[PDB]
């Protein structure tokens, strides 16, 4: 849908204007969930090779957690960037086309007549 | 590097001549002084028409006639 | 679900390797003189 | 037009000579010949090596087809790029030949 | 669409240079030196107008300046020229290299009686400059107005309002 | 008649494909594809593609159909109704196309096609001291760098793949 | 459009339906496949020579070479088939129904 | 996925053979160079959705340059009316359309 | 095979797919498909039995026919457009032929008829390549030609692929044919959302590649190619039964798993476009796929089929197989639905 | 010639633009004899 937006600057994971946006905190619940996925990957890696699941390879489990947090941080940054680009294009388009977005007359319910349907 | 080269020239001279001729073919255009003249002759061969320019008023290096002094010269091609 | 059409189908082999299911004999005859029977493998 | 006339003339001369070769000695009323090979009746054994030299021909002939515009390509203005790509094509033909060598592809028809 | 406008047959009548290709090629370098100016006016007009109907009168000047080139050969040096284009005319590829003594006689006779100098190797292929009085074509392609582009992106980039807004995800 | 000659060659071309699409035997199929390659080469020659037509001879016919007839002669040990029926079917389809486009000067099977001879679509200028086709093929080494890289790599890999899949090991 | 394009496209469809309706042989199939490639060569060539698009004149040669290499691959596949059953019959290639 | 590696790295892998209006060897123009240049300069930057309706004139000009279908249809009409008037005897060709006029240059 | 030659051949497969992805010229698209087929042929004939040679012959015939229809579509595009940009197609005949050619390359029905054969004939690693990596390049071309794809054609191919890949796997006891009919159904799911939102096409492609790579990696880890051989896993490797359980419950689109993510998002982009009948019928037809996934989980994880005596020997040897990315893919193919709005990275 | 045909514009350009278009072979040598046609349209190709 937005393929013409990211075509003037192709193959940029995070563009320069992405730095205008606030990055996710390191205590992001999504980033904590991806770290939990790293912990689950470490436990499954010890379970498939018949290792003590909590004991064997604390260095390996720690690299699983670290690698998934590291990849997921940049994935969350790009995610927040692309939703901000979506909203920026939306708001610029509504501002540039006022005739396609008229201000509606908000009527209170003293004028608004709804048909009543009795439940009996 | 010395006994190996004489050994492969004794056993397989066709392959030694092959790799020697191919190695000269690779390295020698980078070392030849006449490689530049190939470029300069191929770009000086006029396949198309030299479409002239509108004299706006300031082109001091473009001639008005082919026999004028300014412009590209090929005295290097005649003399060599 | 075996039907009447798919009833002659046996399952494939376990290593998926099927069985594969002669060399040339020449007569360089008389046509001194000598007859030869050649068993050639190419 | 001259070339089409020349091809038609050569085909007509060849067909005339072939017709004379296949029909002039048929008029001989010599004799009917009663009951008109190293292998007797065995099937033709497939040789893998003949097919290998044919496909090696086909692939190196494709590399030749890439090499055929070189007398025209030497006339370019981008001669460094042209020289690099020409030496790269002949080098890839040589790498095809070296790989055909060292994996025993050129064997018993070397 | 519209009707294409062609010139009448009176506009195309001109005294044609009715000489053969060997006569042209034998007289080629002196034609390129001496008939330079209206030829380059014509070819500048021909690559700028991109329409031969706008280039006819200049072409007539070419067809005027060529004939004065040949009459001035015919008034002074018709015999060495004829001997030269005959030898050019014999060859199948029309080689200059087969015909150097006839070229030498023709160039000697032209340099004596008319003072014309043959162009050196590399000169007739020079890109020259032409001083014209005709205006530059502001639209030689007859192109119409291009469509106006889409509006750009501008301003600061605020974050997404209430996150992604995907059904229930609060970030 | 002579102004339609490419068209006439093209008709032979279509006939040649029915010479082997009906598939009589792979050796008669090879012969039909050889005659088809010759007439299609002539079609290429008549637009001015001399080098491309000689590629059809040297590489398609003299290079590749040689290998088809070679491999076929190593099979199909040496000694139909459907073949002749499909052959006359395709022939009658093609001559109905000929008759329609010659009686109407317009036809539409899938696309619209003119019925005049294809000499009309040509250019009325000269290319100077070069063939534009020859110089566009000479451009393979200066402008066509990436194309030469991927083509030579595919041919090298083709040699490697042919040696792998025919070894049996 | 031009009248020769009609015949080259119809030749492509004839060799298509020949390649899409096998009789017995795999070699006749590869012949129909290379007839398709030949018709593509002729058609691309007549377009590129028609429009005087100069740089695409190297295009059909490439279209030859790759596809001719493709043919080589198919021939080797056929030979492996003929190194199992003794023929190149397409009805012998039914071990993968189950 | 259109991973535009060429625009990212600044290399020109295949853009040169893409259009007829590109840089050709020895400055050879295509037979529809002007029509394709006009269609490209019309349809540039505005997107395909706008370009299908806002550059229809340039694209019809360029397609009719390529295939010459309106031109050949007009030649069919002229030649067929000429053949009908020849068959009816209402028309004769001129001497310059018979080969008896010693062509121009 | 020589491992150097194996590395060069796999790099040539990847090179052909990348050349399809990164090129702007149609001849380079065709060249990428030719290079990809020409290099993947030895990966299919790796073990050198007549099933691999037959499978490679069928694959060669279908992909060669698709490449010829692709080049014909390209040539008709040069007729009616005079140029070579990989973009929309300027003729509905060339659009139809290119959509047919890419449907033949993907194995979408009714051109699906080579996918359960060839995947049966070739090893599990080459079938993994065929069902994951060989779906990338035609979906890239379908991504870039979608302004000219006819709607009824792509939706007919999509629903026909979903229904035929659903009814295919119900009769199957061979695991590679199960993954093949699952491939046909999921490619129908990918191309159905194509003209509406191709980001969801990319999301479905990525999640399908993750789940298929997980299932083939489990099949290679356990060395099982049939349902009844996969049923021996609990007596040998009990964790692998849990892994095939959660991955096959993921592939059926059961929440809260990640394989529910694409199809839901597909419905989420098709009810916006006022198509209500079509995603409903597609979702109901996906229950067939989930039924034979449940059949496999019953045979493997949720019951215990009888094993043999020689299994007691295999208790004494741990798995020395390089199960590459199997924990990573197993986690990603199951626990990714709370990260559903990550899909905006594909926009 | 085109006096009888209703609605015919003589010399009407089939192109929308008023730019000069290079004449096609059939536009120039259409109404002429087949000898001049063949000499102009396959003369150089068939020459020897
Ligand atoms: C946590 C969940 C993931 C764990 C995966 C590995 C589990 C495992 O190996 O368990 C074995 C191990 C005990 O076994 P063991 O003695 O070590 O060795 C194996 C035995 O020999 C076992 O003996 P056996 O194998 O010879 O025979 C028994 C047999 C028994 O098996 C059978 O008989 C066959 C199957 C029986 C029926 C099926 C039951 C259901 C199984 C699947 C689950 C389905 C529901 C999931 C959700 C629905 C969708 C499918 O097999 C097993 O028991 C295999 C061992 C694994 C069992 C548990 C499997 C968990 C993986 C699947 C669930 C998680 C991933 C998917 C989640 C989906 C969405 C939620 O258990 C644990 O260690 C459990 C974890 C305990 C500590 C947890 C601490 C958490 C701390 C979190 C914070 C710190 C990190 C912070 C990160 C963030 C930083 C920013
Ligand atoms: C970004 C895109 C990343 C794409 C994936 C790249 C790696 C996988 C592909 C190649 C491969 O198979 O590599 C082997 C692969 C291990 O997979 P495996 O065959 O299952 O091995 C299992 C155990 O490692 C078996 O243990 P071991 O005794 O054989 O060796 C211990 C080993 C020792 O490791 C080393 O020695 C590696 C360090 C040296 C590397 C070379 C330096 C020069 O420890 C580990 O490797 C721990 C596992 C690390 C995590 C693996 C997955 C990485 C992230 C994949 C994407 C996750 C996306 C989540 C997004 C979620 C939300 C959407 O990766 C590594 O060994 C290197 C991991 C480096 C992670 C860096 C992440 C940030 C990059 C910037
Ligand atoms: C001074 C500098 C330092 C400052 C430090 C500040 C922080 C201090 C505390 C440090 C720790 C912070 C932790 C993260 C923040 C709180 C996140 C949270 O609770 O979100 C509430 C979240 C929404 O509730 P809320 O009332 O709207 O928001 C409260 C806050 O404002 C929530 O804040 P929010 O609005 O920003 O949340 C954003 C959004 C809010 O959520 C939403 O917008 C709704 C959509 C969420 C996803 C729903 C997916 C549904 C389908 C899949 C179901 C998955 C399986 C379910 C569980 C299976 C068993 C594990 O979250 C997400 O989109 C992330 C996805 C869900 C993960 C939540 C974080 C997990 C961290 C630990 C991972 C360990 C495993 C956890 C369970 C894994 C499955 C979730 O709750 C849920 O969605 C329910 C699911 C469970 C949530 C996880 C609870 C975290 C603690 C777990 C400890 C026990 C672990 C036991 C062992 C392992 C499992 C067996
Ligand atoms: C292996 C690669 C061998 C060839 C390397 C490039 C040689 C060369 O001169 O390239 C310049 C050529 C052409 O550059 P050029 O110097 O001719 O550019 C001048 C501009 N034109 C072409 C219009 C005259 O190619 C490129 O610049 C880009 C294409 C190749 C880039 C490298 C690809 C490597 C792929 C590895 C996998
Ligand atoms: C793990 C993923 C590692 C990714 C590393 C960075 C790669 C990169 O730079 O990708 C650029 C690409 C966005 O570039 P763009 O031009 O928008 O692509 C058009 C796509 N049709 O970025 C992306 O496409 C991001 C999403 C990639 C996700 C891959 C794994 C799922
Ligand atoms: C860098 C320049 C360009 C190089 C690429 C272009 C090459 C052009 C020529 C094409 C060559 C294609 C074929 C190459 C095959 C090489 C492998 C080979 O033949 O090895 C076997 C051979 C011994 O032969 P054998 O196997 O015994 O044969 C049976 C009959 N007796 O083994 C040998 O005979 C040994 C062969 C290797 C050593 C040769 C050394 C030659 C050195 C010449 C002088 C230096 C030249 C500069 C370049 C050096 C490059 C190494
Ligand atoms: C409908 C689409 C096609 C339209 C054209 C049809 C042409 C006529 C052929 C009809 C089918 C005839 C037939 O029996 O085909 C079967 C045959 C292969 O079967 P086989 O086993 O060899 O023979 C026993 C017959 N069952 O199959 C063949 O031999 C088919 C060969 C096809 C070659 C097509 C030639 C051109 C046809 C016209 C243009 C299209
Ligand atoms: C918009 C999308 C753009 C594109 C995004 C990226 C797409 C990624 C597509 C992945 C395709 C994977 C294809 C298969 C891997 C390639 C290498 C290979 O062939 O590995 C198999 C190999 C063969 O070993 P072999 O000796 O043949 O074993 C036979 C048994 N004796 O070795 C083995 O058999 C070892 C056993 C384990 C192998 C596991 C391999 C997993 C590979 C896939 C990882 C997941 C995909 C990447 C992450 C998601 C990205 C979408």
């Amino acid at each position: 849908m937005m393929t013409g937006r990211q075509a003037r600057a192709p193959l940029q994971f995070l563009p320069d204007e992405a730095r205008s946006l606030p990055p996710p905190k390191l205590t992001d619940p999504r980033l904590a969930y991806i770290g939990f996925l790293g912990y689950c990957s470490g436990l499954i890696d010890n379970a498939i090779r018949r290792r003590p699941v909590l004991s064997a390879g604390l260095h390996r489990q720690f690299l699983y957690i670290t690698s998934f947090v590291f990849v997921g941080y940049y994935l969350l940054k790009r995610q927040d960037y692309m939703y901000a680009v979506r909203d920026h294009d939306m708001f610029s388009y509504i501002k540039s086309h006022p005739e396609d977005f008229p201000e509606k007359d908000k009527k209170t319910y003293r004028e608004v007549f709804e048909e009543f349907h009795p439940v009996r | 590097v010395a006994a190996f080269l004489k050994n492969v020239w004794a056993k397989e001279p066709v392959l030694v001549a092959s790799f020697a001729i191919a190695g000269l073919a690779v390295i020698l255009p980078t070392l030849s002084p006449y490689t530049k003249y190939s470029l300069m002759i191929n770009r000086a061969t006029p396949y198309n028409y030299p479409v002239p320019l509108r004299d706006d008023g300031n082109m001091p290096d473009v001639p008005s006639h082919p026999q004028d002094p300014q412009g590209p010269s090929l005295e290097w091609l005649k003399r060599l | 679900y075996p039907t009447k059409e798919t009833a002659h189908w046996k399952p494939p082999p376990w290593n998926d390797v099927d069985p594969p299911k002669s060399n040339l004999t020449l007569n360089f005859g008389p046509q001194g003189v000598l007859r030869l029977v050649m068993e050639l493998s190419g | 037009m001259n070339l089409m006339i020349t091809l038609l003339t050569n085909f007509t001369l060849a067909t005339l000579l072939v017709t004379i070769a296949f029909w002039l000695p048929q008029l001989n009323v010599y004799s009917e010949k009663t009951s008109p090979d190293p292998m007797g009746s065995a099937r033709l054994p497939f040789s893998m090596k003949f097919f290998l030299v044919a496909i090696t021909f086909l692939l190196f002939d494709l590399e030749i087809a890439l090499l055929l515009p070189l007398p025209w390509a030497s006339q370019t203005t981008n001669l460094n790029t042209m020289l690099t790509m020409a030496l790269l094509l002949i080098f890839l033909l040589a790498v095809s030949l070296a790989y055909e060598w060292t994996q025993k592809g050129l064997e018993w028809t070397e | 669409p519209g009707i294409v406008e062609l010139p009448s047959l009176e506009d195309l009548k001109v005294q044609e240079v009715k000489v053969s290709s060997s006569v042209l090629k034998a007289a080629a370098h002196h034609y390129g030196a001496q008939c330079d100016k209206p030829n380059k006016e014509f070819m500048l007009c021909r690559w700028e107008e991109k329409d031969p109907r706008r280039c006819l009168e200049e072409g007539k000047l070419v067809n005027q300046c060529a004939l004065e080139f040949f009459r001035q050969i015919k008034r002074h040096c018709a015999e060495p020229f004829t001997e030269y284009w005959t030898c050019i005319d014999y060859s199948g590829l029309q080689l200059f290299r087969r015909c150097r003594k006839e070229q030498a006689q023709f160039d000697k006779c032209v340099l004596d009686k008319l003072g014309w100098v043959r162009p050196d190797l590399g000169e007739l292929s020079k890109v020259t400059k032409v001083k014209t009085d005709r205006p530059l074509p502001e639209n030689p392609y007859h192109s119409r107005a291009r469509p106006e582009p889409n509006p750009e992106v501008e301003g600061d980039l605020k974050p997404a309002r209430h996150g992604s807004r995907l059904f229930f995800w609060t970030m | 008649m002579m102004t339609y000659i490419v068209f006439i060659l093209s008709i032979i071309f279509v006939m040649g494909f029915v010479g082997f699409s009906s598939k009589p035997s792979p050796i008669y199929g090879g012969l039909g594809l050889i005659v088809s390659g010759g007439v299609g080469c002539g079609i290429v020659l008549n637009f001015g593609g001399s080098f491309l037509g000689l590629m059809v001879f040297l590489i398609y016919l003299g290079g590749m159909m040689v290998v088809f007839g070679y491999t076929t002669a190593m099979a199909t040990e040496q000694y139909n109704k459907v073949v002749l029926g499909t052959f006359i079917t395709g022939l009658l389809m093609e001559f109905l196309m000929v008759y329609y486009v010659l009686k109407d000067k317009e036809v539409e099977i899938v696309f619209k096609f003119n019925g005049m001879g294809d000499w009309v679509i040509y250019d009325t200028g000269d290319s100077g001291f070069f063939s534009e086709e020859a110089m566009g093929i000479a451009a393979l080494y200066s402008y066509g760098t990436w194309l030469v890289i991927v083509t030579g790599w595919s041919l090298l890999i083709g040699v490697v793949v042919i040696m792998e899949i025919t070894r049996g090991n | 459009m031009s009248l020769v394009y009609m015949n080259i496209m119809m030749a492509f469809t004839v060799s298509l339906t020949g390649l899409l309706m096998y009789r017995s042989h795999l070699m006749s199939s590869l012949l129909c496949l290379e007839g398709m490639m030949l018709s593509l060569f002729i058609l691309a060539t007549l377009m590129i020579l028609n429009s005087h698009f100069t740089l695409a004149s190297m295009m059909p040669i490439i279209l030859l070479v790759f596809a001719a290499c493709e043919a080589a691959l198919g021939l080797s596949l056929l030979v492996m088939v003929s190194n199992t059953y003794g023929t190149d019959y397409v009805q012998n290639l039914n071990l993968l129904q189950c | 996925p259109f991973f535009d590696v060429q625009k990212k790295l600044g290399v020109d892998l295949d853009h040169w053979m893409t259009i007829q209006s590109a840089e050709q060897p020895h400055r050879i123009p295509a037979r529809c160079h002007a029509f394709e240049k006009e269609w490209i300069e019309c349809a540039h930057g505005i997107g395909s959705i706008r370009a299908e309706k806002e550059c229809k004139i340039e694209f019809e000009d360029f397609r009719e340059c390529l295939l010459r279908q309106k031109t050949m249809k007009r030649l069919n009409a002229i030649k067929r009316q000429r053949d009908k008037l020849i068959k009816e005897g209402k028309y004769t060709p001129p001497p310059h359309h018979s080969g008896q006029e010693d062509l121009r240059p | 095979m020589n491992p150097i030659i194996l590395i060069i051949i796999l790099m040539t497969v990847m090179l052909g797919t990348i050349i399809v992805m990164i090129s702007t010229h149609w001849l380079l698209i065709w060249i990428g498909f030719e290079m990809n087929m020409l290099a993947i042929i030895p990966i299919m004939m790796k073990k050198h039995n007549p099933r691999a040679t037959e499978a490679s012959t069928k694959y060669f015939l279908t992909q060669s026919t698709a490449s010829m229809l692709l080049m014909m579509a390209i040539i008709i595009n040069l007729m009616f457009s005079g140029q070579w940009t990989v973009m929309k197609l300027f003729n509905p005949m060339a659009s139809m032929l290119m959509t047919m050619a890419l449907a033949m390359k993907l194995g979408m029905a009714p051109f699906h008829f080579w996918v359960p054969e060839v995947t049966q004939g070739i090893p599990l690693s080459s079938g993994l390549i065929l069902l994951t990596w060989q779906k990338l390049a035609p979906m890239s071309v379908l991504y870039q030609i979608l302004p000219s794809i006819n709607l009824d054609l792509i939706l007919t191919l999509s629903i026909l692929s979903i229904t035929i890949g659903g009814w295919g796997g119900l009769n199957q006891t061979q695991l590679r044919k199960i993954m093949a009919y699952s491939s046909i159904a999921h490619m129908g799911w990918m191309t159905a959302v194509l003209l509406y939102n191709p980001t969801m096409t990319l999301l479905n492609l990525i999640i399908y590649i993750i789940m298929t790579s997980t299932m083939f990696t489990l099949f290679m880890a356990n060395s099982t190619t049939t349902t009844l051989s996969l049923s021996h896993t609990w007596n040998k490797a009990p964790i692998m039964t849990i892994l095939v359980l959660i991955t096959l419950l993921s592939m059926g689109g059961l929440p809260p798993l990640s394989g529910f993510m694409p199809k839901w998002m597909i419905i989420q982009e098709m009810t916006k476009n006022d198509s209500i009948i079509l995603p409903t019928l597609m979702a109901i037809t996906a229950l067939l796929n989930l039924y034979f996934y449940m059949r496999l989980t019953y045979s493997t994880a949720l019951t215990m089929f009888p094993s043999t005596n020689n299994m007691k020997m295999k208790w004494q040897f741990p798995t020395t197989k390089r199960m590459t990315l199997l924990p990573t893919m197993t986690v990603l193919s199951t626990m990714l639905l709370p990260l559903t709005p990550i899909l905006s990275i594909l926009e | 010639i085109m006096k009888d045909v209703p609605g015919w514009k003589v010399g009407e350009s089939v192109f929308h633009t008023t730019r000069w278009v290079t004449p096609m072979m059939g536009e120039l040598y259409g109404l002429r004899t087949g000898e001049e046609i063949l000499s102009s349209t396959y003369g150089f190709i068939w020459y020897t």
